RNA sequence: CUGGGGCGGUCGCCUCCUAAAAGGUAACGGAGGCGCCCAAAGGUUCCCUCAGAAUGGUUGGAAAUCAUUCGCAGAGUGUAAA
RNA sequence: AAGGGCCAUCGCUCAACGGAUAAAAGCUACCCCGGGGAUAACAGGCUUAUCUCCCCCAAGAGUCCACAUCGACGGGGAGGU
RNA sequence: GGGGCCUUAGCUCAGGGAGAGCGCCUGCUCACGCAGGAGGUCAGCGGUUCGAUCCCGCUAGGCUCCACCA
């Protein structure tokens, strides 16, 4: 996505705002991410830079995410030599995925000085560098890179800055001249002729079918800033670029600002890794418990001779006067008047024999009670983990952090008021929820009354959510159903019924084994982020 | 110390197994002499190396075992590359 | 199996059980107690045996109040070893007892029950005893 | 030296217990330290008095630095113990 | 004068620390002499931790039932294989 | 049983204010290489110190060496 074209567009379209922008504040929220709160054009604005390899970019965000509590070394070095700066000029580095800020600032003696901040966004080996104007000497560097990689250039401070080897590509018919169109798969080798290229862009342009026209038209489009910043979604795999989608089936959502496009599109992936690593373990336990009860059930089918012995003891105590001590059998009638032949021990008395039948009934009864208790335990656990996986599917990190501690408390694992999360709702209302079982319970109990309404699934497993004293209109009643169906055992399931019931009948009986009464149910379906 | 150990601690080669393998192939040399994984090394040593055709010449400054990642490259200096 | 959590010296001399006790000679926490008529060392295994014995006989009964604690350790060299070469390693823990000393008490329970429980405990103990009550 | 020898361990000095109310007193008995340090950590003159608690409270938190009453002494005494 | 003496002082974990030499590790079943029951292997003796045997309380097992037979946690003795 | 050494990421292992390589995840890159994150009781207990992987003691495990002459 982040081609030299997108780059060059940004270069002009941010100089539109930040001619001589006064750098009011500097922060480094994450590792490979840096924020400047700059004052330009009589206004304060945010400026995010990222050398985060897959997410390396530049951006201006309404979401000033979080300035850190720790000022890191790189941040403080920027504060040393750029703070209170002045953004004289921006430059595109000749359309490569690289940018330059020509900046001015007074030194520690009030004498004006300048510098060249360079932002190379190459992909896996992007970087951010600061350099002197005249000397071209590097002063700071985010990813120091020693010449052990035997590379052309080097990062380290003090050294004369150098740029990468610019490839032998005509950065802007010439392809029909140079390249033999017989080659095929030319979406590959447009990269071999042009500077700012994505295989996405190359493919979408090659699919326009000899097509120099497409290239020239799109280059004129970009040069004229004629693009349309949208995000494309080809069955997921959400992509975005200056140009719209050209051919594929994917959905498209357009924007007014490339910056807002970047916004709505370093640590998220880490949290995802943690979440998946935990989800694996949870599924292992739930699957294990399910197979455990399968073992117990198929074992149970082989010791079930209780009632026979019960009935035999009954009959023998009823017929304890016709019976010799030494006999093998007993033709006996049931109290439907069948005639049963019960075996005996020819050594024992009928009293002894009947008592033995009662004993065996007692024993089988006991063992079955044991197995049924183990069944109850395992099924409770399985339902607990199933709700847990529902929550983890419909989770946020803020509740995942609580779920981890919940499980460490359950001792499946090993190693304070923020509870709920909400968004917009119908009737201009606010509907709060929690993907964590514990936070959901905290909200259901401590954050609402009894006469309020709880809305959850009318089905096996889903989250729990409600508005503060949820008594709004049917608009909000149906809007809560969308939030319920979104975070459920089957997201995007277009037949999910939601149950709405007074909180006064919310059963606070493992954890999150909450039954419900005073309930109604409405068939509904999942929805989009408009549910927010 | 040994060449294979040195290469690993300096992170020139990522596995001692590979260092042994390439030294047994004899793709490398020291002070213009062919060498082996058990070959001794010290500060001031001049090392010649190959990665297919990529020929490399480097200089030894230090040696140690604990070798944290960034400190590994202080152990030596690149001099030159050829092919 | 009682234990002192922490101790200065893991190894002590054994000592001498001369004379009668200093204190703990009469029941005052409980009603019906037992006292000794000899002197001896007593072990955590002995006291817990007696304790669980009386509590099983009583099955809910009132309160006990043991009146001792095995503070003293006792060593024992390993097996088939010559003499010398340092003091043996610790083995367990011991309470030292003089005569006239009360060991176990009882309250919340009738006299006959108490006497029987304390009889049972005495048979787990090594020493000669007497049944006692509060004045 | 050695509760036979060997192997192990130790070999000189200081402190405590054992040690039996002077002193002294053994064991391959029990616990620990030394093979120094300070040119001010010495001398002298003059000065004053600790540890904790609570309690106050911007940072600062369990825990700074601050202020109050309580406070033979719970602190300190270059170092091990007496 | 060399050199020595007197005074002051330096040089040793001579640490096996009253230090045998400035200077020193092992095998002997191929072995030898002098002595020892002052000191070990067998047996005897004292002890009896251990071993064997006997016994006490008795929960509990024993369908019920402590003691038909077993006997936990614990306790006390005998014998001298 | 005695003496010594060791017990640190999932494995192998370096090291008085947590590291490497290997293996997992990720992008780059069929198959490797290359850049990030995760996973840490520094075996346990106790002690000293302001402060413990580190210094001290005890305990558990592993390994190595010894366990002999009659």
């Amino acid at each position: 996505s982040f081609d030299g074209m997108f780059t060059y567009g940004m270069t002009h379209e941010l100089n539109e705002k930040i001619m001589g922008g006064r750098i009011t504040k500097i922060h480094q929220p994450y590792k490979h991410d840096v924020i400047f709160h700059i004052r330009a054009k009589g206004k304060n604005q945010k400026l995010l830079l990222s050398a985060h390899p897959s997410y390396s970019r530049v951006h201006i965000t309404a979401q000033a995410y979080e300035n850190p509590s720790e000022p890191p070394m790189f941040c403080m070095l920027l504060r040393k030599h750029i703070e209170g700066g002045f953004i004289e000029k921006i430059e595109q580095a000749g359309l490569a995925a690289i940018m330059i800020f020509h900046i001015k600032s007074r030194n520690e003696i009030g004498d004006e000085t300048v510098r060249k901040l360079y932002v190379e966004i190459m992909g896996r080996h992007s970087n951010i560098i600061l350099t002197d104007a005249a000397e071209n000497v590097i002063i700071d560097g985010l990813k120091h890179l020693s010449p052990s990689m035997n590379s052309y250039r080097t990062v380290l401070p003090g050294q004369d800055y150098k740029l990468p080897p610019a490839q032998d590509k005509i950065s802007p018919d010439d392809i029909l001249r140079h390249l033999s169109f017989q080659e095929g798969r030319l979406d590959k080798q447009i990269v071999d002729h042009f500077s700012g290229v994505s295989p996405l862009f190359a493919k979408e342009a090659v699919h326009r079918a000899t097509l120099p026209k497409a290239l020239l038209a799109l280059f004129a489009e970009v040069k004229e800033h004629r693009f349309i910043p949208n995000i494309t979604t080809v069955n997921g795999k959400e992509y975005f670029y200056l140009l719209e989608l050209t051919h594929l089936k994917g959905e498209a959502r357009r924007f007014d600002s490339l910056s807002e496009l970047l916004d709505r599109f370093a640590e998220r992936d880490r949290v995802k890794q943690q979440a998946q690593d935990l989800e694996r373990f949870v599924v292992n336990e739930r699957k294990k418990n399910a197979n455990k009860i399968k073992k117990l059930e198929k074992t149970l089918e082989y010791s079930e001779n209780a009632k026979e012995f019960q009935l035999y003891g009954e009959l023998l105590t009823a017929n304890l006067y016709m019976l010799k001590k030494g006999d093998k059998q007993a033709e006996v009638i049931n109290y439907e008047s069948p005639t049963i032949t019960i075996p005996l021990n020819p050594n024992k008395t009928p009293s002894e024999n009947a008592q033995a039948y009662f004993t065996k009934y007692q024993k089988a009864k006991n063992s079955v009670a044991v197995v049924e208790e183990q069944i109850r335990l395992a099924q409770e656990e399985i339902e607990y983990f199933d709700q847990l996986i529902q929550q983890l599917s419909s989770a946020s990190p803020r509740d995942i952090s609580e779920i981890r501690e919940e499980l460490v408390e359950g001792k499946y694992l090993r190693p304070h008021n923020p509870v709920l999360e909400t968004y917009e709702s119908t009737s201009g209302l606010t509907i709060l929820v929690g993907k964590n079982n514990r936070q959901n319970e905290y909200l259901t109990t401590r954050v609402a009354a009894r006469d309020d309404i709880w809305l959850h699934t009318k089905d096996i497993p889903g989250s729990h959510v409600v508005i503060r004293s949820s008594e709004p209109d049917e608009q909000t009643i149906m809007e809560a159903a969308t939030i319920a169906a979104y975070f459920s055992k089957a997201k995007d399931s277009s037949s999910v019924p939601v149950d709405y019931t007074k909180i006064r009948h919310v059963k606070k009986p493992k954890p999150g084994f909450v039954t419900y009464d005073s309930q109604h149910t409405v068939f509904v379906t999942p929805d989009a982020d408009t549910v927010i | 110390m040994r060449l294979d150990k040195f290469l690993k601690v300096s992170r020139l080669i990522k596995r001692r197994t590979l260092a042994k393998e390439v030294a047994d192939q004899g793709r490398i040399s020291i002070n213009g002499n062919q060498a082996k994984a058990s070959s001794d090394v010290k500060p001031g040593d001049e090392l010649t190396v190959r990665f297919g055709q990529k020929l490399v010449t480097v200089q030894v400054n230090e040696l140690k075992d604990t070798t944290k990642k960034e400190e590994a490259a202080n152990m030596y200096t690149i001099l030159k590359e050829e092919k | 199996m009682l234990l002192p959590k922490r101790v200065k010296y893991r190894r002590e001399h054994r000592g001498k059980m001369r004379g009668r006790a200093k204190g703990g000679t009469e029941v005052h926490f409980g009603e019906f107690g037992i006292q000794a008529l000899e002197a001896s060392w007593i072990t955590n295994r002995q006291i817990e045996a007696a304790r669980i014995a009386m509590t099983r006989y009583m099955k809910r009964g009132g309160k006990v109040w043991i009146k001792i604690f095995p503070s003293k350790p006792y060593t024992a060299k390993p097996l088939e070893v010559r003499m010398g070469s340092g003091k043996g390693a610790p083995e367990g823990w011991v309470a030292v007892v003089k005569p006239g000393k009360v060991l176990f008490e009882i309250s919340g329970v009738s006299e006959e029950v108490a006497r029987e429980a304390l009889r049972l405990a005495s048979h787990k103990l090594p020493i000669k005893t007497k049944f006692v009550k509060r004045e």
